RNA sequence: UUUGCUCCACACAAUAUAGAUGGAUACGAAUAAGGCGUCCUUGUGGCGUCGCUGAACCAUAGCAGGCUAGCAACGGUGCACUUGGCGGAAAGGCCUUGGGUGCUUGCUGGCGAAUUGCAAUGUCAUUUUGCGUGGGGAUAAAUCAUUUGUAUACGACUUAGA
RNA sequence: GCCCUGAAAAUGGAUGGCGCUCAAGCGUGUUACCUAUACUCUACCGUCAGGGUUGAUAUGAUGCCCUGACGAGUAGGCAGGCGUGGAGGUCAGUGACGAAGCCUAGACCGUAAGGUCGGGUCGAACGGCCUCUAGUGCAGAUCUUGGUGGUAGUAGCAAAUA
RNA sequence: AGAACUGGCGAUGCGGGAUGAACCGAACGUAGAGUUAAGGUGCCGGAAUACACGCUCAUCAGACACCACAAAAGGUGUUAG
RNA sequence: GAAAUUGUUGAAAGGGAAGGGCAUUUGAUCAGACA
């Protein structure tokens, strides 16, 4: 009919589906762009919490 | 409406006591064939006399051939019509070989231009202009000046087979 | 030497059918290298044979054959219809098919 | 006539390639086609885009995992055109798509493998000259599809190993004419000329 | 041995089944009408069942005759039997069932004594 | 768990087959322009030539292709070796060396073919698997139960245990 | 004339779909081609009609033979038939050496209602033909009575302190 | 919503109009061969990516009766008068 | 000692129902007719 008050939707669509993780170690979905002027070295590092 | 053949119709009233030998009027008609055309004559007939089919009879049908039918020819042609809000009067030039032939691109032009199928158009004239710049439209006089000659850019050869193991040219 | 071949390649295409109705017992065929149906004129009446195998022997073999004929043309690019001693099975519609040349007239 | 057909897309338009593909499928001929991000559809660029837009709105309201999928790699915008053709809910129409395969530049087996092309579905050869058209790969690219670069360059890179292979094959061919030449003018080669060869 | 008779054609060896005697088990094969008013069989809509009619009915001549040429006709004992010694290249005699299997070897006997072609005569066979 | 697994080899058995039956025969680019040849001053170059379809090119003769002899050539090609190199887009295939061996219808000979009876696909392809044989090769793990709590309704997850 | 503006609605979406641009678009012309239970020819069924044929010594005169045309169908009418319980007659019918019934992607006759046979099970009675007779044929009636499913190893078996 | 004449649907499948009671075509015994109707012949899909002359380029082109809509009014787009 | 419905065994098919029509392949099965 057409809601009667807006008010925004409850929770972000873009963190579906909300099932568990495939794994407990994230995945990295992404590194930076190369520069392949600067040394070699890693671009990331695994630690715990 | 087909492939046009030209005619001379002759037709009368019916003769009656007190008026033998009626009038006798001819019209050229262009129809594929002679079926169409006498019916082509009485219609156009019932549009100028006292006269139906019912009490006339057609005295003669004669096809009419091209004179001359391998004379390139310039005509010009003059034709009524109807549109969809209203009828007019129009005049157009035509360039081939016979007045046949002739008729048969006009009734496909004002199909295609104007959209006038063939129940709504009347030839009023069909003539051979004699002299050249009595040629009136541009469309044909463009093809009457000295020495004429013209390339064909971008020949398309029809295969005769799905695939091909050039890669075509169109070259000419 | 390396080709053996008596007969002229050929398809298995359709039944002949309406738009929403087909009738299994006759069966178009598409013919190698006949374009029109002036080129089909030429296979009226040979002989055509669809070749297939299978798992049990029969008659001491594990090949059979269901044969038929050409009958006339079809349409305008020397597509050809055939009727068969049984109807073809469908499942061949896009398979391979012999043309013989006998009866021959040459 | 042959096992295999390998179609060079470049050139092609999509809809005229896909209506002879789906037909050659269907008569049992496999099928497969190359380049095809330079596969041609007529009307300019940006109303194929807008075509394309129309498109990407259709989805399932309720959920649109089970709405239209909608592929943006030139091959499988191809390869819907060919779908469309062709009874493919039915056995014999999955089996007829099966004898289709459609690529993105000329990978392996086919870069080596000679191609075909389809005259009447020959961009060059069926659109006025004059009128606007569009190259699939630029579509594509617009809509999402990631691989117009690494095809680029690996086509630049396959067309150079290709020129190499052309250029030895023409100057084996010079000297293959340089013998029929001598054998010119000799009995077996009049009494050839004779019977047409 | 049977009378020469021109080739039997049978027009729908198909069994006519009910409609829906597929559907539910409470409609048996058997023949029946439809009579519904929407009824899409009734109506002979594209697609459904064919129903009996007399176009099917058989040649004049080939007709009752089984495979062999010979129409059929029961039996129940030798006199029964008897009936057929003028007819043997045009009837054939099938045993009824409920025979006798002794009674059988009498007329299985005289059936091969004239020449009467017997339809069935396996039953009760002391093997 | 009664001698299992794997790659190569051949033998038998079975099971298939969306449909072998001479050959999928490799520039790129343009189309109001190009391919090829040739020269040159190497260029948006001169000169020649070609198209108008693959209606081509290549292959193709021999018991479905038998058994044999010779000559002219030194060429072609099958096979298995071996030399050097290339190809990662799905390379898994291409090119090159060298000796061996077969075939050669380049040409000339000797023998064979019938009775499959006037046609009957007249059977010559390539899928997957199963059982033994012997020539190489290799000698794990997962699950239940127990256990953690970075996890959990139950499954699942995540730990731990010679 | 075609095209453009004028031209705003609710799930994502329909020249039937793909797709199509010197069209696979619009107007018009010319051929060819595809295909209805319709038209033409033929066979076979049945309906209606018009003929022919009692002459013994063989078998249907409601018969047999020749010929022509016709065939949609609710409500409804009539006709010829199929099937059940019981009754008169008949076949000196079937049967404990197995009646009846029941089972049987086995056989055969009939356009069909149905009829016949084989095999298995079974245990005491039963059937063809001419007639007589009716409490004579089921899918439905929120039909009657009995039996049985899916639902489902499901809801649940959690008040009264242990 | 209501009348007139006819033809239909209801009571009727079959081919076409994708689809659909009534539109087009054509009315039905079981079948073989042939030829067609209305309607089609790029591919789905049987059947010319046939021939021929024009016209049309749309940043919401257009695409076949019943039929699934568009008007006044405008354009120095282009066409022929 | 039917049927609904059920267990086992054997055979077969199964990408959002199943069943049906015309037709043929394949498999299984079977009648007849021959001399
Ligand atoms: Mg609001
Ligand atoms: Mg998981
Ligand atoms: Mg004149
Ligand atoms: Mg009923
Ligand atoms: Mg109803
Ligand atoms: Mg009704
Ligand atoms: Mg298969
Ligand atoms: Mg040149
Ligand atoms: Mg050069
Ligand atoms: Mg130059
Ligand atoms: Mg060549
Ligand atoms: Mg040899
Ligand atoms: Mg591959
Ligand atoms: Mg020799
Ligand atoms: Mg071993
Ligand atoms: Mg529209
Ligand atoms: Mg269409
Ligand atoms: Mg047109
Ligand atoms: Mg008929
Ligand atoms: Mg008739
Ligand atoms: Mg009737
Ligand atoms: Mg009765
Ligand atoms: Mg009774
Ligand atoms: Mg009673
Ligand atoms: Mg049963
Ligand atoms: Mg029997
Ligand atoms: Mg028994
Ligand atoms: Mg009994
Ligand atoms: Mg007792
Ligand atoms: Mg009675
Ligand atoms: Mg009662
Ligand atoms: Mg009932
Ligand atoms: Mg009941
Ligand atoms: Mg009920
Ligand atoms: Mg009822
Ligand atoms: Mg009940
Ligand atoms: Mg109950
Ligand atoms: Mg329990
Ligand atoms: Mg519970
Ligand atoms: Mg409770
Ligand atoms: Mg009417
Ligand atoms: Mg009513
Ligand atoms: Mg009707
Ligand atoms: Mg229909
Ligand atoms: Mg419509
Ligand atoms: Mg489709
Ligand atoms: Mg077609
Ligand atoms: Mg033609
Ligand atoms: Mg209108
Ligand atoms: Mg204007
Ligand atoms: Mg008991
Ligand atoms: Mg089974
Ligand atoms: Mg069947």
């Amino acid at each position: 009919s057409h809601r009667k008050y807006e008010a925004p939707r409850h929770g972000h669509l873009g963190f579906l589906p909300r099932k568990r993780a495939a794994s407990i170690r994230a995945r990295v979905k992404a590194f930076p762009k190369d520069d392949r002027s600067k040394p070699v070295a890693l671009t990331s590092f695994l630690g715990y919490k | 409406m087909a492939h046009f053949k030209e005619y001379q119709v002759i037709g009368r009233r019916l003769p009656t006591e007190s008026v033998p030998e009626p009038k006798l009027f001819r019209m050229r008609i262009f129809a594929s064939n002679e079926v169409i055309a006498k019916s082509r004559y009485w219609y156009f007939l019932q549009k100028l006399h006292k006269v139906k089919k019912a009490s006339g009879e057609i005295v003669s049908i004669n096809q009419i051939n091209e004179a001359h039918p391998t004379k390139v020819k310039n005509f010009g042609v003059w034709v009524r019509y109807d549109s969809r809000s209203g009828t007019h009067n129009m005049y157009k030039e035509i360039r081939d070989v016979s007045r046949v032939a002739a008729v048969e691109t006009l009734y496909q032009d004002m199909a295609a231009r104007h959209r006038a199928r063939f129940r709504s158009i009347h030839i009023l004239k069909v003539a051979e202009i004699e002299k050249t710049a009595d040629v009136k439209r541009q469309y044909v006089k463009q093809f009457l000046t000295k020495d004429l000659k013209f390339p064909l850019p971008h020949r398309v050869q029809k295969s005769t087979k799905t695939f091909s193991y050039k890669r075509p040219s169109t070259f000419y | 030497a390396e080709s053996h071949r008596l007969y002229v390649k050929g398809k298995h295409l359709s039944y002949q059918r309406s738009k929403r109705v087909n009738n299994p017992n006759v069966s178009l065929i598409k013919i190698e290298g006949v374009a029109t149906p002036q080129d089909a004129q030429f296979y009226l009446g040979k002989r055509i044979a669809y070749v297939y195998r299978a798992s049990k022997e029969v008659r001491g073999s594990k090949i059979r054959v269901m044969w038929g004929k050409v009958t006339r043309t079809h349409g305008n690019s020397g597509v050809v219809r055939a009727t068969f001693r049984n109807n073809l099975p469908a499942k061949t519609f896009g398979a391979s098919v012999r043309i013989f040349l006998y009866p021959s007239n040459i | 006539v042959e096992p295999v057909v390998v179609i060079d897309g470049k050139g092609h338009l999509v809809g005229r390639l896909a209506s002879v593909v789906a037909k050659q499928l269907l008569n049992g001929q496999k099928i497969v086609v190359v380049r095809a991000e330079e596969l041609n559809i007529s009307g300019e660029f940006f109303r194929n885009k807008l075509k394309y837009h129309d498109f990407l709105r259709k989805a399932t309201a309720f959920n649109k995992t089970r709405g239209p999928f909608h592929f943006r790699a030139p091959s499988r915008i191809f390869y819907k055109a060919l779908r469309g053709m062709v009874s493919h809910k039915t056995a014999r129409g999955k089996a007829a798509l099966e004898r289709l395969k459609v690529f993105e530049g000329i990978p392996p087996p086919y870069d080596k493998k000679k191609r075909v092309v389809v005259p009447q579905a020959l961009r060059v050869l069926r659109l006025k000259p004059g009128r606007k058209y569009t190259t699939l790969g630029k579509l594509s690219t617009s809509v999402g599809w990631k691989y117009e670069d690494v095809v680029a360059k690996l086509e630049a890179k396959r067309k150079v190993s290709s020129a190499e292979y052309y250029a030895k094959k023409r100057a084996f061919t010079k000297k293959v004419a340089s013998a029929n030449a001598t054998a010119a003018e000799s009995d077996v080669a009049k009494q050839l000329a004779a019977l047409g060869y | 041995a049977s009378l020469p008779h021109p080739k039997i054609v049978k027009k729908h060896t198909k069994k006519f089944k009910r409609h829906h005697s597929d559907r539910y088990h409470r409609v048996a094969e058997n023949w029946r009408k439809q009579k519904g008013i929407d009824s899409v069989v009734r109506r002979r809509f594209r697609g459904n069942i064919s129903q009996p009619k007399i176009g099917y009915g058989s040649n004049k001549k080939t007709k009752f005759l089984s495979p062999s040429g010979h129409k059929t006709f029961l039996v129940a004992n030798v006199k029964d039997l008897e009936t057929l010694t003028m007819h043997t290249k045009t009837y054939a005699a099938e045993i009824a069932h409920n025979i006798s299997a002794k009674n059988r070897v009498v007329i299985l006997a005289r059936a091969k004594a004239l020449g009467i072609k017997v339809t069935n005569p396996k039953g009760r066979l002391a093997l």
